[PDB]
RNA sequence: GCGAUGAUCUACCCAUGGGUGGGUACAAAUGGCAGUCUGACAAGU
């Protein structure tokens, strides 16, 4: 319960500097810091003092990361630059100095964090920021390794659907449900779902005029009626859909629907009909990761349904 | 002290003032539940000397 | 020095005789009182009298 | 309480009467109080007894 | 000459004489424990100082369901220097019992003397946050008060209430905003601690700002249902 | 009670100013400065009294 | 099954004809009643000895470890090689497992409601176990325990 | 190092204290020594209390925090009595000291900032 | 079936019941009066 060491970073005159990030280097007993003056400082922990002081770039560092050997330390700024600082070469570790070895920019907007992993399998650092994409780079050969830029949008969990019946499309974001009919293209509706407060996780409509929205907390159901260039909607109700969670929703018909819930529980309603399943054994990885043994995908034919769960396991359900 | 009191001491107080009044039983029960903090031996002896003084 | 002693003694007199006077005196409580309700209808229908 | 008090008091603690009289009429304070009979003072001599 | 009058809760009395004051009825009369004054009318009485006892300020601030009753068993966390615990002993009377708790020493000895004068007291001289060293001695409190500055007020209440507070029990806590936060507004801190207890199974019934008596404290009162 | 407290503060001020005068008397290397609103004050040269 | 409990009146162990499901059933049945006291009356009580010093050291070495009357009871508690036991402390659970009986006992699990209920109902076990109001005994014991914790 | 004083500052807060007390004594708004601090605390003029956590024995000022608790005044320890002496401006070890009240000082802002710090630690 | 060995004579209510007021001797108390001195130089050469 004591604070026994205090160091001050070199100050800026027109501002109030602040040290954005710190990190501990265990090979040679140091702590590294990245500070809004735009500096990277290497302090030796014992004796609580300064070995190295670099002006890295214009503006405030935000994150630091290291390899295991403490031979490479990578700084991630806000002015979009990644710096690689090196100590691996012999005389360099022998005298415990550091080197502003390399710098490089790849992000579009700016950087917010960096985290590195290394192993015989692979050796990469991960930079994530504001431009809604993550870049993966080589820890061993940062001046040589070629980047990868994994992009913003990933449709694994889709947030839009289309009904060829009356030839329209429906997209949803945070409590927002915008519809458009095509012919030119004209919007139809707009559903800020005033009630819920989460991102809508599974919403679907069948061939026709039914609609359902679902969240793992509560779910809701609607009926639509075309009133012309506009439509009107009504809020149908069932306590079961009010209370139960929904990983996945599908339509058998315009009256019958099926529901998959995070406890891997499936229900069917005709607008408490439940149907059995096949259990899964647990291994060491099954103990570790909880969600892998949870149902991953649900699909339905006119009658039959298929369930896929993380073990690659695939099963068939006849309602 | 408030501890070394038995039914023999009860009959001894009966030979003294009165047990038929029940006071012997009263004091033995209050001593069994006694809440006054027990004190130094030397205080017991000198205070006993004091009591002998006032009695004489 | 003697003047300081005199004055400070009077000041102590007045100070603690004040504190006695206060301790026997009483004030009036002016503190906020927010009530808990579990339903908006009960909120609306609330009356402290009832 | 007795340790709660400071030094000058434990000096003056006896002759509080003459102390307060001196204070309320601007004469000069007493000096011994109860610690007179302390053997140390009991061998001291005069101004030395005070010190 | 002096007029006695009872309060909304049992045992609390106001004297209307040359003055108006808050008072309780001594089981042990004529022995003012901490130099507090007194009054008789015949029978004895003993005054409260709200400026010295937080709970007193609450009494004047007005509280409906202050579950501390004469015929009742009440636990008292933050019993220091014996004042307010002596008062609550006196208000519960001979049939009521006050399970006082302290963990400093010097107030411990003072409380020892206070127990040496009063039977309804029962002192515990142990850790605030380690409720076992008194689980084995305390049984079925029905009402709990706590004035403690260890910012885990919600913990300590939750623990000792699960171990001790009988169902639908009464709970009341004093909170020092300047102690727990001292940066963000006391209203915010009060609300935050409210949902804290809310999660910790207290139904929060009311809270009093102790405004014109002490700086930046709230008394929170709630009940304890289907819990354990 | 009110005149208690106001007399109390008045005597506090009197005692404070009078101890300022005593200090003025005692010892050291004083300095007299007329602070901006027009009020006298005294500052002692940095000096450890033996 | 068996449950241990430690009182100023002594040392009481109650038989429970089986635990966890028992915990649930009891709480959703609200078994804070003397009817539940009959449902689980007692297995074996051990009255202490009326030596306030013995009880003082009993408390001290209970907050420390296992105590003398406790081994003099656990020597006879067992009926088979393993007999499930309910305890109210992690540390005492470990001590009991680490002493020389080597039988099964579960720690201070969610059975707070059960210890609470038996504490509430032992007033109705005053007619059963402790045929007197032990509040005065608790009073004297607590006085002594505070005095001895302090140097005093 | 002494396990008896509970609140003990670091090097940084020690520096801040010993500075404020230099300028205070330089104005003679500081009173020195344990007895005099005791007086002032009972006078109710004591702005706050510095103590020295290296006085042998420590009780001989350990008594004061009783008064401090009672009168709601801040109190802190610093770990070097010879430091506190040469700071306050005398020729001896000074186990304790207390800063007084005067709103006409040129040091009100410093004194409240520091007492904010000590309150922060104490609470 | 009288007496110099001594006659006579030294606050308010509710009709010989209760409630109010004052005056002396004794005790009580954590009631009061009523408040805990200053604060760096000194002695020898």
């Amino acid at each position: 319960g004591r604070l026994l060491h205090t160091m001050k970073v070199d100050k800026a005159k027109k501002e109030s500097t602040l040290v954005w990030s710190v990190i501990y280097l265990p090979r040679t007993d140091q702590i590294a810091s990245g500070d809004s003056t735009g500096s990277i400082k290497f302090w030796d922990f014992q004796f609580a003092t300064l070995n190295q002081s670099f002006k890295a770039h214009d503006a405030d560092v935000l994150c630091l990361t290291t390899d295991t050997d403490n031979n490479y330390v990578f700084s991630a700024g806000v002015d979009r630059k990644i710096f690689q600082f090196s100590q691996n070469t012999n005389k360099s570790q022998k005298n415990n100095r550091w080197v502003n070895s390399s710098n490089r920019l790849l992000h579009g907007n700016d950087i917010r964090a960096i985290c590195a992993y290394q192993s015989k399998g692979a050796d990469f650092l991960v930079s994530g920021g504001v431009e809604k994409t993550l870049v993966i780079n080589s820890l061993t050969s940062f001046s040589n390794g070629n980047y990868r830029k994994m992009p913003t949008v990933e449709p694994y969990s889709k947030n839009v659907l289309v009904n060829k019946e009356q030839r329209l499309v429906v997209s949803w974001s945070e409590s927002t449900v915008k519809i458009w009919t095509m012919g030119n293209y004209k919007l139809v509706c707009k559903l800020t779902l005033k009630d819920d407060q989460n991102i809508s996780t599974c919403s679907l409509s069948p061939d026709g005029q039914v609609l359902v929205v679902g969240r793992p907390s509560t779910t809701k159901v609607f009926h639509l009626q075309p009133v012309g260039n506009k439509l009107k909607v009504t809020k149908l109700d069932n306590d079961l859909l009010l209370r139960t969670s929904t990983k996945l929703v599908k339509f058998i018909d315009n009256s019958k629907i099926v529901i998959c819930s995070c406890e891997d529980d499936v229900f069917i309603v005709d607008l408490p009909q439940e149907v059995e399943l096949l259990e899964v054994t647990s291994t060491k990885s099954s103990i570790k990761v909880p969600y892998i043994n949870r149902i991953n995908h649900l699909e339905v034919d006119q009658n039959i349904a298929v369930i896929s769960r993380g073990c690659g396991v695939v099963d068939i359900l006849d309602l | 002290d408030k501890a070394s009191l038995n039914d023999d001491s009860l009959h001894d107080l009966a030979a003294l003032l009165n047990e038929d009044s029940g006071i012997a039983q009263r004091v033995i029960d209050n001593a069994r539940i006694s809440m006054g903090q027990d004190i130094s031996e030397t205080d017991m002896e000198n205070v006993c000397v004091f009591a002998q003084r006032v009695a004489s | 020095t003697q003047d300081s002693n005199y004055v400070r003694t009077l000041r102590q007199i007045e100070l603690k005789k004040l504190e006695k006077g206060a301790k026997q005196l009483m004030f009036k409580s002016s503190g906020n009182h927010t009530i808990f309700v579990d339903s908006r209808e009960k909120m609306n229908e609330f009356t402290p009298e009832k | 309480s007795l340790a709660k008090s400071p030094a000058s008091t434990i000096q003056i603690l006896g002759a509080e009467k003459a102390l307060f009289r001196a204070l309320k009429t601007k004469h000069d304070t007493p000096k011994y109080g109860l610690l007179y009979h302390a053997s140390l003072v009991g061998q001291a001599t005069g101004k030395n007894k005070g010190k | 000459k002096v007029v006695i009058e009872p309060h909304r809760h049992a045992g609390v009395y106001i004297a209307r004489g040359k003055e108006d004051l808050l008072v309780t009825k001594n089981m042990a009369p004529g022995e003012s424990v901490y130099g507090e004054k007194r009054i008789s009318v015949k029978v004895e009485y003993r005054v409260w100082n709200p400026f010295r006892s937080k709970l007193a300020a609450g009494i004047m601030g007005g509280l409906d369901e202050l579950f501390i009753a004469p015929g009742k068993k009440v636990l008292y966390l933050g019993a220091a220097s014996g004042t307010s615990v002596s008062h609550v002993s006196d208000v519960v009377g001979p049939e009521g019992v006050v399970y006082a708790v302290e963990f400093s020493h010097r107030p411990g000895r003072e409380l020892i003397s206070m127990a040496k004068k009063r039977p309804n007291i029962i002192p515990i001289i142990e850790d605030a946050r380690h409720p076992q060293k008194y689980r084995m001695l305390i049984g079925m409190v029905d009402c709990v008060f706590a004035d403690v500055a260890q910012p885990d007020q919600a913990r300590i209440i939750a623990l000792n209430s699960h171990m001790f507070l009988k169902d639908q029990g009464g709970v009341v806590i004093s909170i020092k905003a300047n102690c727990i936060d001292s940066t963000v507004d006391a209203e915010t801190v009060f609300a935050r601690e409210v949902q804290k207890l809310r999660e910790e199974r207290i139904k929060p019934l009311e809270q009093l700002t102790l405004e014109p008596y002490e700086r930046d404290h709230c008394i929170v009162v709630g009940r304890y249902m289907r819990s354990g | 009670v009110k005149q208690h407290l106001q007399r109390e503060t008045q005597l506090k001020q009197v005692q404070q100013r009078m101890d300022a005068q005593r200090e003025l008397l005692k010892k050291g290397s004083k300095k007299k400065i007329v602070d901006s609103s027009g009020k006298i004050s005294f500052k002692w040269k940095k000096q450890r009294k033996r | 099954a068996y449950v241990l409990t430690e009182t100023s009146a002594g040392y009481a162990l109650l038989k429970a004809s089986d635990k966890i499901y028992k915990s649930s059933s009891l709480i959703q049945d609200l078994d804070s009643s003397d009817k539940v006291l009959k449902e689980f009356k007692i297995a074996a009580f051990s009255k202490f000895n009326s030596a306030a010093n013995a009880l003082e050291e009993a408390n001290s070495i209970i907050e420390g470890k296992v105590s003398s009357q406790l081994e003099k009871l656990l020597e006879e508690i067992k009926k088979d090689k393993k007999s499930t036991l309910i305890v109210s402390e992690t540390k005492l659970a470990n001590a009991i497992n680490k002493l020389g009986l080597n039988f099964n006992v579960v720690s201070d699990a969610v059975t707070l409601d059960i210890y609470r209920a038996i504490k509430e109902y032992l007033p109705e076990l005053l007619p059963g176990m402790s045929d007197n109001d032990l509040s005065k005994m608790s009073l004297g014991l607590a006085h002594s325990i505070g005095r001895h914790k302090l140097k005093f | 190092p002494n396990p008896k004083a509970f609140p003990l500052a670091d090097a940084a807060l020690t520096q801040q204290i010993l500075d404020v007390v230099q300028q205070a004594a330089n104005l003679r708004q500081l009173k020195k020594g344990a007895n005099e601090a005791t007086k002032t605390l009972n006078r109710g003029i004591s702005e706050f209390i510095i103590m020295a956590a290296d006085c042998e024995p420590i009780e001989i000022l350990l008594h004061l925090p009783l008064l401090c608790e009672d009168k709601n005044v801040p109190y802190v320890f610093v770990p070097s009595r010879v430091a506190l002496g040469r700071a306050c401006g005398v020729s001896r070890p000074v186990i304790a000291a207390s800063i007084t009240t005067n709103d006409a000082s040129a040091i009100k802002t410093q004194i409240y900032a520091v007492k904010d710090k000590i309150e922060t630690l104490l609470i």
